[PDB]
């Protein structure tokens, strides 16, 4: 008859170990090897308190008369915790494991980009066009104060990525 | 005298057990063939440039000569039905496979003074270490089990060969390695093999680094900005 | 076997200079072989740096974040659109510099 | 001109009490970017996890 | 007085920490045995060429 006590506190151990609710210290100081369980209808009902289970579950079980038919009760309404729980948890992992391949792949991707950014560091667009400038701006007689900004705007331009807008 | 056996993509090298998954059934019936056998056994042996079944099939030619002959272990076969493992055990040089004729042609020179020739297996051993450390591929208990100070390495060539086995250089590159005949080609051969994986990774490395720098670099400053 | 020779020695000096001999002959040995290995590393670094920007290209083929397909089916969609047309030079360039955007560009922004 | 002004002081308890001061001056400081750059770690945190939940 | 230990291609030189794993489980028991004595030790020696379990 007491077969039945390991699989509850076990399962209950994983409720708190998968869904830890309250402290566990109060599962040592209550232990099932140490001849400590001198009431096992009240360690079932405090096992059955850390349940999340509705009014309605708590006098279902108290509904019930025998010893194993309670136990067994109890155990469904365990189930129906695992059960919310586990499904949290995997669907949890999912969500993130969603959010990693996310980002992930983007990190594969701006390394694609950086290694293809500057794969040949030789201002092929940016250089060429402001030196085009230049000498198509040497031979005027300009304005010093065009020059302000012409030079100034060279190094904006030396600044920002080509394809930008 | 036995046909060639469809390698079909897998390298067994020397002193390293590795399994053969033909999709052909064909093979099979020469692998059910020698049950009967009280001692079964089975060749392997290396496939050309332009891997090819049909040519493997339909001419001997393509196979290359070298072989490393072994005997079977034990078959499973729990969900395919040509579940084989090989072994590495005789290699060879077959002089012809067309003619099937063979001769354990294990050419292996060595210095009889190995006090020097050891200062390299020292560092042999560190980069395998260091490419099992930066590049881990297989568990590193098999390098517990066989010491350096412990010498109970009564095979070096095939020490060699099973941390060659790490390498990620090509098949083509272990034919060639094998095409070596004097020992301290193939072993600097190997090295070889071992610094050219590693110029990748490290190529690899810096890149990631790199990028993840950049990244720190970049929400770093948004922290700030928050 | 060496160390018990060294170790039969008894007088200090004499075990002292057993070892340092010991020392420069082990030293002569790793030197050596540090050298050749060397050399052959040299004579390894002699493959060409183009086969290590080759390496780097690739690199680059053998990944799964590269071009976007639709972009480039689009890319050479209108490009065939465009291989018939007596087209103007204005839309030429814009075009091309537009396709440059296109090729950039990730396959959802607005 | 603090370092001067403890070099001005000539007792010994003096210029040690000065220093503790010194040290705990500089430690409150401290300790209100860190309350505060922790704090805004705290709400960010708070920020995206929330994102999560929504997610 | 106690038998000579199966070093098995292991080198202990002198005031230099090492760890000694056989294989074999024979020289464990004295190695229990040794635990209730007063004062427990183990003596470490070198072999020569050609090492061989079957002669240690």
């Amino acid at each position: 008859v007491k077969a039945l006590t390991a699989e509850i506190v076990k399962t209950i151990r994983d409720i708190i170990a998968l869904n830890p609710l309250y402290r566990e210290s109060v599962l040592q100081m209550m232990q099932a090897g140490q001849r400590v369980v001198d009431n096992p209808i009240y360690l079932s009902d405090m096992g059955a308190a850390l349940t999340g289970a509705e009014s309605h579950e708590l006098q279902d079980v108290l509904e019930e008369t025998n010893i194993p038919k309670r136990l067994y009760k109890a155990l469904s309404l365990l189930k129906k915790e695992f059960e919310l729980s586990k499904l949290q948890q995997r669907l949890g992992r999912e969500v993130e494991e969603k959010i990693k391949q996310t980002h992930r792949k983007y990190l594969l991707q701006e390394q694609l980009k950086i290694i293809k950014k500057e794969l040949g560091l030789e201002k092929d667009d940016k250089d060429a066009i402001e030196e085009k400038f230049r000498e198509r701006l040497k031979e005027l007689v300009v304005p010093k104060h065009v020059m302000d900004v012409v030079d100034e705007e060279l190094s904006k331009l030396g600044l920002l990525d080509n394809h930008s807008s | 005298h036995l046909p060639l056996i469809a390698i079909t993509r897998n390298p067994v090298f020397p002193r390293f057990i590795k399994i053969i998954e033909v999709k052909n059934k064909k093979l099979v019936e020469l692998l059910r063939r020698k049950v009967r056998l009280a001692q079964p056994y089975v060749g392997v042996f290396l496939k050309r440039d332009d891997s090819n079944e049909s040519d493997v099939v339909e001419s001997l030619d393509e196979i290359y000569h070298t072989g490393t002959f072994a005997q079977i272990h034990e078959m499973q076969d729990l969900g395919d039905k040509l579940r084989m493992i090989v072994m590495g055990h005789r290699r060879v040089h077959i002089s012809r496979q067309l003619e099937m004729v063979e001769v354990e042609n294990v050419v292996h020179e060595d210095f009889q003074v190995t006090e020097e020739v050891k200062a390299l297996t020292a560092e042999i051993v560190k980069t395998i270490r260091d490419i099992i450390a930066l590049n881990p591929l297989y568990r590193e208990s098999v390098l517990q089990m066989m010491q350096a100070g412990q010498r109970v390495v009564d095979n070096p060539i095939y020490l060699s060969d099973m941390g060659a086995a790490l390498t990620g250089a090509e098949s083509h590159e272990l034919q060639d390695v094998l095409e070596e005949t004097n020992i301290p080609k193939r072993l600097y051969k190997a090295l070889s093999l071992l610094k050219k994986e590693f110029e990748l990774s490290k190529l690899q490395q810096r890149l990631g680094r790199e990028v993840e720098e950049k990244i720190k670099q970049t929400h770093r400053k948004y922290l700030l900005q928050e």
